[PDB]
């Protein structure tokens, strides 16, 4: 609890141990056998997906509407961020 | 101008690797006729022909980054290029999980932090391009559907 030496000593010993472990891992000629478990994020914090109905005009005369759903939360974030920016860009 | 040289690693089957190694250490131009490399317009597929025998190749991405370092006195080493690709001969398939050295195997699965790699943004660009043609847009929360 005496940071003067306790904090300095423990931090130094931890750093030395980490360095020794890294050196041992680098020096191993042991052959390892041919994705590690990770937390799986939900489709965003809100658990939502992004859809988009949209109108266009075909050759001759037509007015078809396309509804497209984006379930990729990565595509979502980048998509929305531009609109919110373009909404403020006016 | 100067263009940075592009070095990659070629991995061969072990008998063909022994013949290519013997022909390289010999040093004649006979090796030049014997060893050819044809890279297909896929960009991730090829043939390596050892002694006119075709072998099927894939250009894969390596999980670590290697750097070639040349020297004249073996005390100071100058970085010459970055190596990140290997033309193993015999997308997710074009990514190699293991590293070249023995301590690094499946470095991607175990010794790599899983912050992220990359795809999602090219899809975003395509989505914005499709969005451009819109008059009435409809988007909702969505649940278990």
């Amino acid at each position: 609890r005496f940071s003067v030496a306790e904090h300095q000593e423990r931090y130094k010993e931890e750093c030395q141990r980490i360095f020794d472990l890294q050196n041992k891992v680098l020096s191993s000629t042991e052959v390892l056998s041919t994705t590690a478990s990770v937390t799986s994020l939900n489709s965003s914090a809100t658990g939502r997906c992004l859809k988009i109905y949209r109108t266009f005009r075909d050759e001759e005369g037509k007015e078809y509407v396309r509804c497209e759903t984006v379930r990729k939360p990565a595509v979502i974030d980048a998509y929305v961020r531009i609109r919110t920016t373009k909404d403020e860009e006016f | 101008p100067h263009e940075l040289e592009s070095q990659f690693i070629l991995r061969l089957p072990p008998e063909y690797a022994s013949t290519v190694r013997r022909a390289v250490q010999s040093g004649h131009v006979n090796l030049k006729d014997r060893l050819t490399i044809e890279l297909h317009p896929d960009g991730r597929h090829g043939i390596v022909r050892v002694d006119r025998v075709p072998l099927a190749s894939k250009l894969v991405d390596l999980p670590c980054v290697m750097e070639s370092l040349k020297t004249i006195d073996k005390k100071t080493f100058y970085k010459t290029a970055d190596i990140c690709q290997m033309l193993v001969s015999t997308e997710k398939k074009f990514i190699w999980n293991h590293g070249i050295t023995l301590p690094l195997k499946n470095v991607r699965k175990r010794r790599f932090r899983k912050t992220a790699k990359k795809d999602v943004e090219k899809e975003v660009k395509r989505l914005l391009s499709t969005d451009a043609e819109a008059v009435s847009t409809r988007w909702e929360i969505i649940a278990e559907d």
